[PDB]
């Protein structure tokens, strides 16, 4: 009578496996992204006297490193990390965030922002004269020429906090921005310093690594064992009908 | 106990952690 | 024939308790962790007479519930934390076919008990009027 | 439902479509600036804390 | 004491109906997007509890109260539709559609088991009524 | 009238078929360039509300109308048609397509399940009424 | 009390 | 103490 | 006396 | 009112007509 | 007195 | 009362049936040139009405007639058919292929539904001379 | 008279010609 219970929890987990499978392929386009990781935890009740009933929980274990494709755009905006490799903006909270989005923009007034987020340099967020041609060099360095003004006014800037993480020390926040998790905060401090051994190339945007083939497997997968699920449920749902029915 | 008998103690609070 | 409702009991309990299990192994087909970070072993119940004080014919029992000893299936995944030295996770051996199967045979064995379990208070019902 | 998120998908991926069939009706076009279209993912769920 | 039977069953059928009841009011309102009040529908469920007062061993069950669903309300992206947030995130009923429909089955099959725990009760009382005679 | 359970899944049901219905007008005039007067067509919704007749406790859903969608039209430069504005852009309707059989998806399984709640529930009611006899 | 049953008339009047 | 019944008593719950 | 019911004994096993 | 209640009069025709008259 | 029913009745058509 | 139910639901099982037939003959001649004589195959359609032979206002369905569509006779131009007129042109039927078609699949489900509505009141009909006894 | 109804005589045969 608590098979189906258990058939249920697989089914609506199966459900919820397939949500994120799906957040991940809507996301194919998008810029600088990292493919959200699912595995089915087994949970097993504890108790007497046979212990032989296990539920199934989705989880998602943190994210996927590997970089994506590079579109070379020939713009000097555009640029796109070495692997492991974390831009840094000032959060939505006023806080601090890493990203991949290479997609630098500027405004009316000159500050740089990364999907509306100001980037984060050396001495807080990076702000560039008002309406200048900007260059970003391979270490952060960025260089910015005023329009018609002797090309040999070319100065330096500022530099781009580039910092290094790998997805152990990472953790998705709800508003798309990585961060820092608790152990990884508790040994490499609160804020993480800029990493100079980080090369970055300007001129090309890193777009999304989420792979279609584990997404198609992952999809059969998901049709298949939900259809498992459902034939359990039946066979419980049959079974506990004729015997009330009959005993009584 | 065998399954089925009679206990004048009651079993314990049974859980399911998913991390230990 | 209150031994065979004793017996019926014992055989429906065996067989739930197969049906659960086989649930169990089911929901777990793609599970890849537990709680202490260990593989899902695949269960199996062992099932023994229960023909204690009754000669050799009785009621049936599960002895034991025993994780299956096929060997686990090897997925290579060196990012993953799981992952050994040599880069293989470890997955559960649950067979599809042979838990679907059984779950069809615990219902059908469990269907069967119910019907001879029915048959028999029938039986003592009408056995209570003798002579009348 | 997965049902909503794929049609996000979908609507999206037909955008970019328009992007790109008015990028190129303008190929003649004196004075014209390719448009580009970015995509951003919307407000991630938690369900459960690690 | 074989009449206490039918108020214990009489509960049991009364709680479960209800149960089934709040479950389909749930799985019908899966796609609704307002409430009365302007509010987005939130999924509810019933409270089981022991239909014992202080002293009494053992007794039915009781629906002690409905109480909303604990699980984050499922946000869609339609900044479009007149009813939307700061950022066009609607909010939809948490409803667990799989969830619902065992629910409304193990209610049905907890009801037609009180049923007939309540048939085979009558006939016995009948049966002891005809006790002598 | 109807049992509560028959009430709640009735209205699910009508409620679904409406939701099909404005889905299916919407995709056959996917390319109408005018009415019956001479504007063009707008895109129609329709908005559940739960038809909570106690407080806050249960009910079916409800369809309070079917409202216009607020979407900028899509304009087509056909300066010779008698349509056309000042500008010369005639108004074709926003009806997008994969919105809509994404809609017409979601109502056919919201109405097979309420169906399937339908049928469950109907074999417990026949089965109480033996209770008596 | 505030649930009517699953089998009790509807409650609209 | 009782609680609900059904599909939220029987998944999986938060850790606290 | 008995073993696993089902699958795994109705299956060809190695010698053992 | 409400659709599928009870009233003493019948519904007006469902006329659609293609043009404005 | 109620006319042809399905496809014809359910087209568009001037009055006549 | 009940009993004339068998008389309502089997005229509707016949008026559907025709009206199935019709449409079949519809879909089987779509194509045809000529009939026995130099007449073209003009499509049908049938008439349904309320059939109350008493004055109760309602009652089954009936097939009053079978029509011939008055629509335009399609032109086709073959001058060298026998059969055409002074214009060389030859008579095809109107027949609206996707209006036959649906039109058997809305007959279909029509049919089941009053074999339903059949089975239902034929187990009560059973069921109510079981009475008392 | 009713195409349903009961009546004394028998219908008559139903024959498709080709051609009249």
């Amino acid at each position: 009578d608590h098979a189906i219970y258990t058939a249920m929890g697989a089914a609506s987990q199966t459900l919820n496996q397939q949500a994120v499978t799906a957040s991940n392929l809507a996301n194919a386009s998008t810029p600088g992204f990292r493919a959200q990781l699912n595995a089915l935890r087994a949970v097993p009740v504890d108790g007497l006297s046979l212990a032989t009933r296990t539920l199934v929980t989705a989880s998602t274990p943190g994210a996927d490193m590997t970089p994506g494709q590079l579109d070379y755009t020939s713009r000097p905006l555009d640029v796109a990390l070495q692997q492991d490799g974390w831009l840094v903006v000032q959060a939505a909270d006023g806080a601090e965030g890493y990203t991949r989005n290479g997609n630098i923009q500027v405004g009316p007034t000159g500050q740089l922002t990364i999907q509306g987020h100001p980037v984060i340099g050396e001495g807080g967020p990076i702000t560039v004269p008002e309406g200048s041609e900007i260059t970003i060099a391979a270490d952060g360095t960025i260089s910015a020429l005023n329009p018609g003004d002797p090309p040999n006014t070319v100065a330096p800037v500022g530099r781009l906090k580039l910092v290094k993480a790998e997805g152990n020390e990472v953790q998705r926040s709800d508003d798309g921005l990585f961060r820092l998790t608790a152990e990884a905060q508790a040994e490499r401090g609160a804020v993480l310093a800029a990493d100079p051994s980080i090369r970055i190339m300007s001129g090309v945007l890193e777009g999304s690594n989420v792979k279609p083939v584990e997404a198609m497997t992952d999809m059969i997968a998901n049709a298949r064992r939900f259809e498992m699920q459902m034939k359990v449920i039946t066979s419980v749902d049959e079974n506990e009908g004729r015997a009330n029915q009959l005993l009584s | 106990g065998v399954p089925g008998a009679l206990s004048n103690q009651p079993a314990p609070p049974n859980e399911a952690p998913i991390a230990t | 024939l209150l031994n065979i409702f004793d017996i019926a009991g014992s055989a429906l309990a065996a067989q739930s308790k197969r049906l659960n299990v086989a649930a169990s192994n089911l929901a777990n087909a793609d599970s890849v962790t537990g709680p202490d970070g260990q593989p899902y072993r695949a269960k199996q119940v062992v099932f023994q007479v229960d023909a204690a004080p009754g000669q050799a014919t009785g009621g049936v029992k599960v002895a034991s519930v025993i994780e299956s000893q096929a060997p686990e299936k090897l997925v290579y995944e060196p990012g993953n934390p799981l992952a050994d030295a040599n880069g293989y996770v470890k997955m559960p051996n649950v067979d599809v076919v042979g838990e679907m199967v059984n779950t069809m045979s615990a219902s059908r064995s469990y269907q069967a008990n119910i019907e001879v379990l029915n048959t028999v208070k029938s039986m003592m019902l009408k056995t209570l009027t003798l002579g009348q | 439902s997965s049902l909503w998120i794929a049609k996000t998908g979908l609507d999206a991926q037909q955008t970019n479509m328009d992007v790109i069939a008015n990028n190129l009706a303008n190929v003649s076009t004196n004075g014209f600036k390719r448009q580009r279209a970015v995509f951003e993912d919307l407000l991630y769920q938690t369900i459960r804390q690690p």
